[PDB]
């Protein structure tokens, strides 16, 4: 089926070559165009360039010709290269499928890129369980604290994805150390907490880090 | 480039209301405008292309109209899952430019938060730092006051808040306040509490725990 | 069996229409059949000039605007011309030094052919535009 997925490094230092990859599932690149869009933090969508089925490209002038887009039809991959990166190039980058004349009918989930000289650090995961089990409260709150990571993209899932009801994952905050941290919590029926196990699944791709912490 | 402007930048409407967001171009674009919806988690999908043509699978309550330099996107009956940012996009001239987007939030009846507190994990104590977390769950409106007190002494400058976006079902927010102290400072005191003040709370509700239990 | 296979170069396929194959809109093309979008014709502006106009089935190609010449593969960039007997330096077009020449509206000056070192005599003296013409004995 038709799907687009961006991929690439999340941390790039100001030695400034960025390289991303857009993989297309159910759409031949000889029949569709592919457009790259980026969204800086707290900003709107900004297109970068498009590569057409024939292979020709068009680029935004504001990118000062630092952006180059290529593709390999046999590999179903579209490549994005950007040089002379500033911190202004920190954003989440989307690739979309150009169909008809013209519209973006299929969008990828986006990939986050951070431009900084700081080193990448994996996070620590700590359980968030109440001081004691309360019989009066019919609902108890569980969670896990993901602390001291960089760069920002961190994903959290509960019971390997099986538990989604009542799952709230909070946006990250920037600590005074410059390291990010976020909390993810879930509300559960308190009568059932002693039987089933609850584990939060934390993935931090910039540090090749995966951690599965059980929460009693 | 062609300039795309969307009015208003932010909008709050009740459920079942008729929503209308505007999009104006600096020059005529001859009905070459698309509408996109960005969910709070980042997902972007196409709603309408050529200013009135509904993309396959989009609910029939979405509709677009306009000509020349002025176009609109219409939601006939606002639904809870419509909480998102909406962008218009012109393809009259390269490079294709997006509008600034209109952030849509949903009004609803008052909902009181459910408060919880979490003692610093023993594993975290071994590291050298202590973080105590206060959770405000599924409340409305967004305005909520969290005050940390350690042995009845009101804290300040040592906590950070974080708020979820509006929930796709309840139209509610959730908030996490994290109080960070060093390990030595954490063991000096006994009672840790967070006091929550909210419109749906007749009087502030405090949740507390005693260290060592 | 693929209905888009019937749409040749110059058209694009979209199954949401009564007519599956539709002509590529003006200023757009498709160099192969079965496309479901049309490539937009590329621009030749600034220092560039449209050499070959784009059609419904082929892209436009750019040469350089008059006063400039192509440089790099496929006329990737353009470089300013100079008059014969000149040379494009970092300080603009400058006349060649005495003893050098440039017979083209591009490139650098080159020293005159030393007829004596090759065992020949000078038939025609050198010029900023022309090399020395040597002759036998
Ligand atoms: C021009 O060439 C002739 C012979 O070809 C030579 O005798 C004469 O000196 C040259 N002109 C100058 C200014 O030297």
């Amino acid at each position: 089926q038709v799907q687009l997925q961006e991929s690439g490094p999340g941390l790039v230092k100001p030695s400034e070559t960025l390289s991303l990859t857009c993989t297309v599932s159910g759409s031949s690149l000889t029949s569709y165009g592919v457009h790259w869009v980026r969204q800086p933090p707290g900003k709107g969508l900004e297109g970068l360039g498009v590569i057409w089925p024939g292979g020709s490209t068009n680029y935004n002038s504001a990118l000062m010709s630092r952006v180059t887009i290529s593709k390999d039809n046999s590999k179903s991959q579209v490549s994005l290269k950007m040089s002379s990166l500033t911190a202004a190039d920190t954003a989440v980058y989307y690739c979309a499928r150009v169909t008809g004349t013209w519209y973006f009918d299929v969008w990828g989930q986006g990939t986050t890129v951070t431009v900084s000289s700081a080193s990448t650090k994996g996070p620590s995961v700590f359980p968030l369980a109440p001081c004691s089990r309360s019989t009066s409260e019919s609902t108890a709150a569980l969670g896990c604290l993901v602390k001291d990571y960089f760069p920002e993209p961190v994903t959290v899932s509960w019971n390997s994805g099986a538990l989604t009801s009542g799952v709230h994952t909070f946006p990250a905050v920037l600590q005074s150390s410059g390291l990010y941290s976020l909390s993810s919590v879930v509300t559960v029926p308190s009568s059932s907490l002693g039987t089933k196990t609850y584990t939060c699944n934390v993935d931090h791709k910039p540090s090749n880090t995966k951690v599965d912490k059980r929460v009693d | 480039d062609i300039q795309m402007t969307q009015s208003p930048s932010s909008l709050s409407a009740s459920l079942g209301d008729r929503v209308t967001i505007s999009c104006s171009a600096s020059q005529g674009i001859s009905n070459y405008l698309n509408w996109y919806q960005q969910k709070p988690d980042g997902t972007v999908k196409l709603l309408i292309y050529y200013t009135s043509t509904l993309h396959s699978g989009v609910p029939s309550r979405f509709s677009g109209s306009g000509s020349g330099t002025d176009y609109t996107l219409t939601i006939s009956s606002l639904q809870p899952e419509d909480i998102a940012t909406y962008y218009c996009q012109q393809y009259s001239k390269l490079p294709w430019t997006f509008g600034g987007g209109t952030k849509l939030e949903i009004k609803r009846t008052v909902a009181a938060p459910s408060v919880f507190i979490f003692p610093p994990s023993d594993e975290q104590l071994k590291s050298g730092t202590a973080s105590v977390v206060c959770l405000l769950n599924n409340f409305y409106p967004r305005e909520a006051k969290v005050q940390w007190k350690v042995d009845n002494a009101l804290q300040s400058g040592n906590s950070q808040e974080s708020v979820t976006e509006q929930d796709s079902k309840d139209s509610t927010y959730s908030l996490s306040s994290t109080l960070t102290l060093s390990k030595a400072d954490y063991e000096k005191h006994k009672v840790y509490a967070c006091e929550v003040t909210h419109q749906g709370l007749s009087s502030p509700v405090t949740k507390s725990f005693n260290r060592g239990e | 069996q693929d209905p888009c296979s019937n749409c040749p170069a110059g058209t694009f396929c979209d199954n949401n229409r009564n007519q599956i194959c539709s002509p590529c809109p003006p200023n757009s093309f498709s160099s192969a059949g079965g496309q479901r979008t049309c490539d937009i014709c590329r621009q030749c502006k600034g220092v560039f000039r449209t050499r070959k106009e784009c059609s419904s089935t082929s892209n436009a190609e750019c040469d350089c605007t008059p006063g400039f010449h192509c440089l790099g593969a496929g006329c990737s960039m353009c470089e300013q011309d100079c008059k014969q007997g000149q040379e494009l330096t970092k300080k603009g077009c400058k006349d060649c030094c005495f003893g050098t020449f440039n017979d083209q509206k591009r490139g650098i000056c080159r020293p005159w052919t030393n007829c004596s070192l090759d065992g020949k005599s000078v038939l025609v003296n050198g010029t900023k535009e022309r090399d020395v013409v040597c002759g036998p004995s």
